[PDB]
RNA sequence: GCCUUUUUAUU
């Protein structure tokens, strides 16, 4: 998007933000994973950051979503 | 749905190639890179749009960050391919979050020559100007005051402004050119 | 071939408020997006009819430097807020307006009287036996040449145009004209550019 | 010509060898862009007349055009020190490195944050700054000249003829190896234009 | 000597003259210095340096 | 709210022409004067050379035997050539010039619809008597400006579809007629001569009014 | 299909 200052206040560290957004982008590319955000015509780079703008995607709650996919 | 006929579609340059292209480059980060990088700000990412002419339109606000004027300097450009490298360009290498310099507390985004010159001609005080000593309802009315041409850009008037930190209002001595700035600055 | 030109689709028509609006005309011809925005800019600021106050008459106040007693308002603020009044009249051109207030309290545009066809669409902003005259005017007049207030005759407050590149899959560097505007609310901002369209069209019926 | 110049500007063209300088003065008889003849006067002659073959649209060292245009009319007498034909970027003996445009030292809505130039469409229209770049595409044939690959730009000889509007990415000179695989050269993208002349030297184009 | 040369032509003695804007149509409050300054195209072209 | 009328057209020559726009209101003379100035330079129907096909010489750089002016500067004189067509957008014109004498624009054979308003325009100069030139001048009608990049012997040139060259407008004082806020606007047009200056303001106002119909749609 | 020197030129 325009700026990333709203997504960095939810996680803190900037390099932890790239790790959680890359794993969110891998699920949106190969294994489906339709996002909870309203889908627009932008690419998956902005969708990986728009989910952290309100705080529905974090580095702690993405690992429990990977284990939820492994149980199914 | 192949690799052989897709090369023929690119080299033919028909109408359907550019509509595919603007979807890819709508929000793709692209690293603009000077060939001498003696500073950290020599590599900055951008979200480009498709234009005519084979030259890159490097932003003037980051022109002082590159420490390189538009003197005909030929310099590189780079893209990240994968999505874990594109997020490195948007969260770290973008020109939006590169405001402050790593060297000092002053920002590296400093208006150097022309945009500061347009700001300096507005923020000035002149006597015997067109429309000297008139009231204005707000800062947005100064755009109406200047574009019609009945008043000068620099005239000692009293404009109403709304300052924030919650909103306070006072009638202070403010010229016509400084009243253009109040619609530009944020609230706080 | 020479008479056919690009017509905009008028897709992005958004309004952040009832007064402020940002429209987008895309696509346009190269070199046309600046001249279609600048000509309709000066029409809305200098060549359009409107309604505003003309003269202020306060009891005991004949100069611009005075102080009112009994109310929590000054002279320099009482003619400034009245300049940006969202006043509109359609039946007659010149109309008078009165204001009656008693006691200690704030004055606004809600408790005032209409006195006929005068309509007030913004009663929330802050503005005694004060009589003012509201007449029809074109554009904007100053208070320096009238030698007793400047009249904000045009209903719009600010209009700026920006032009970016547009793509029509056959040509390049075409103009994409956006227009941000904010008015007093007497007319609609979608109708404000439409009113400037009929003003410019009435000047071209003798040529066409 | 430069609207503001120096008195040295008349001396660079008459001292350069790429600008045609007449060895003997006199009137002219036939003024062409290919060659100009000068009728030698009775005092300048020793007979006959001299000839001056003007190099028209030849390749320079930096892949740039060099052409010698005439500056005198028919029946115009010249002296020994005069110029009969201006060289490249020259007119009437004055060195014209560029063109005098109406320069306004002011910014216009951007485009002048640094010392870059905002130019008119009139400059693009009247060809006031468009130049000619003549690139060389040499063909080392160690390798037959026939273009039998396993087009319209050839004259059935494997060599492109004079005046073909080539495009970046087509075959220019056919060169196959005796084996049959195609390993010839092509024109790169972005230099699409017409051919001045195809110099074949050591078979119909030769 | 240049200001004396400007008195010969129809244009005034001052080096900067008032003129209108292209996309706006308004006369500048500060006159700019127009003129036929000699410019030249270099060898570094964008068709070869891209 | 006053409709301007073309009440007077003063032409000192076929190149430079001046029209009058009266009556206009105050604040609208700079508005309508700038809006008509931009569109006249943006897109107007002008006739210029698009393709040249010369017998003998194939491409646009090879010099021809028997001429004086270079063949690349011949196309510059063809770009300065002002022609006007009436009913057909594609026309074919020929030179067929033989003998001594400079090649002028009046030597070009024109049809009943093709009219050259500048007969003193010199294309090139011929110094050889027996040598002659003959080209196929192809002129298209369009607007704006197109490059030469966008038929071996038919050499491609760039076409400049701009029938005007410079537009001069200024706001002057008009007559009163018992009304204030009234000013005079004149427009001086230095044209190539293809379009009528009375029709130059009229056709530029048609494409201005057609672009304002989308402003009615919003 | 390249590589290395040398020269010119650019920031
Ligand atoms: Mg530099």
């Amino acid at each position: 998007r325009v700026t990333v200052q709203d997504a960095v206040e939810k996680i803190g560290n900037r390099f932890d933000l790239v790790l959680v957004a890359a794993r969110r982008a891998r699920q949106m590319q190969v294994g489906g994973k339709d996002p909870l955000v309203p889908e627009e015509n932008d690419k998956t780079t902005v969708i990986a950051l728009r989910e952290i703008e309100e705080g529905l995607i974090n580095n702690q709650i993405l690992d429990v979503r990977e284990r939820q996919e492994q149980q199914e | 749905t192949t690799i052989k006929a897709a090369k023929k579609m690119v080299e033919r340059e028909e109408a359907v190639v550019w509509d595919i292209l603007d979807e890819v480059i709508r929000e793709h980060p692209v690293l603009l890179n000077r060939a001498p990088t003696l500073h950290r700000l020599g590599i900055q990412a951008f979200e480009p749009v498709l234009i005519e002419g084979k030259a890159i339109q490097l932003h003037p606000l980051v022109c002082a960050a590159y420490n390189a004027d538009f003197d005909g300097d030929q310099m590189a450009v780079h893209v990240p391919l994968t999505l874990e490298a594109q997020l490195e360009a948007r969260a770290l290498m973008m020109s939006t979050n590169n405001i402050l310099s790593p060297a000092n507390g002053e920002p590296i985004i400093v208006p150097s020559q022309d945009v500061v010159l347009g700001l300096y001609y507005m923020t000035r005080d002149c006597v015997n100007a067109k429309g000297e000593g008139m009231v204005l309802t707000g800062p947005k009315e100064a755009e109406r005051l200047y574009r019609s041409g009945l008043a000068s850009l620099h005239a000692r008037v009293k404009v109403r402004i709304t300052e924030y930190e919650v909103a306070k209002t006072s009638l202070k001595d403010t010229t016509v050119g400084r009243a253009i700035l109040w619609m530009i600055v944020p609230k706080g | 071939s020479v008479t056919e030109f690009l017509k905009p689709r008028l897709v992005d028509i958004e309004q952040v408020s009832s007064t402020h609006a940002k429209v987008t005309l895309e696509p346009l011809e190269r070199g046309f997006g600046h001249t279609l925005g600048n000509a309709l800019r000066r029409i809305l600021l200098s060549s359009m009819p409107g309604c505003a106050v003309t003269e202020v008459e306060i009891d005991g106040v004949l100069h611009e430097y005075s102080t009112k007693e009994g109310v929590q308002e000054d002279i320099l603020e009482i003619l400034l807020n009245l300049k940006g009044l969202a006043v509109r009249v359609q039946g007659k051109d010149e109309v008078i307006l009165t204001l009656n207030k008693s006691g200690i309290g704030p004055v606004t545009a809600a408790d005032i009287t209409h006195d006929g066809d005068v309509e007030i669409v913004k009663p929330q902003h802050v503005i005694i036996s004060m009589r003012i005259k509201v007449q029809r005017g074109r554009g904007y007049v100053p208070a320096s040449t009238r030698i007793l207030v400047d009249a904000c005759y045009s209903p719009v407050e600010r209009i700026a145009y920006n032009v970016e590149a547009a793509r029509v899959e056959q040509r390049t560097d075409l103009d994409k004209l956006v227009i941000e505007m904010e008015t007093n609310g007497t007319i609609d901002p979608e109708e404000a550019i439409r009113r400037a369209a009929t003003i410019l069209a009435e000047q071209l019926e003798a040529f066409v | 010509k430069p609207l503001v110049g120096t008195g040295m500007e008349r001396a660079v063209a008459v001292d350069s060898g790429v600008t045609a300088v007449a060895k003997r003065g006199g009137v002219v008889q036939y003024v062409d862009a290919s060659r100009i003849v000068i009728k030698v006067n009775e005092d300048e002659m020793y007979a006959g007349i001299d000839i001056y073959n003007l190099t028209k649209y030849t390749r320079s060292n930096q892949n740039t055009c060099i052409n010698q245009m005439p500056c005198v009319s028919l029946g115009e007498p010249v002296e020994r020190g005069d110029v009969l034909a201006d060289g490249p970027s020259t007119d009437l003996g004055e060195l014209a490195l560029g063109q005098n445009m109406r320069v306004a030292f002011m910014p216009w809505n951007g485009y002048n944050f640094e010392d870059s130039i905002l130019v008119s469409e009139r400059v693009v229209q009247e060809d006031r700054f468009t130049t000619i770049h003549i690139q060389e595409l040499a063909c080392v044939s160690r390798e037959e000249i026939t273009a039998d690959i396993p087009l319209s730009k050839l004259d059935e000889s494997g060599i492109v003829y004079i005046g073909a509007e080539v495009t970046g990415g087509d075959i220019l000179v056919g060169k196959v190896t005796p084996k049959v695989k195609d390993s010839s050269l092509r024109v790169p993208n972005g230099v699409s234009g017409t051919v001045i002349d195809v110099q074949v030297f050591t078979d119909k184009r030769a | 000597e240049i200001k004396e040369l400007l008195k010969l032509g129809d244009l005034p003695t001052s080096g900067q003259i008032r003129l209108y804007d292209g996309r706006t149509g308004e006369q500048f409050e500060r006159p700019v210095t127009v003129g036929y300054m000699y410019m030249l195209k270099l060898n570094h072209l964008v068709d070869d340096k891209m």
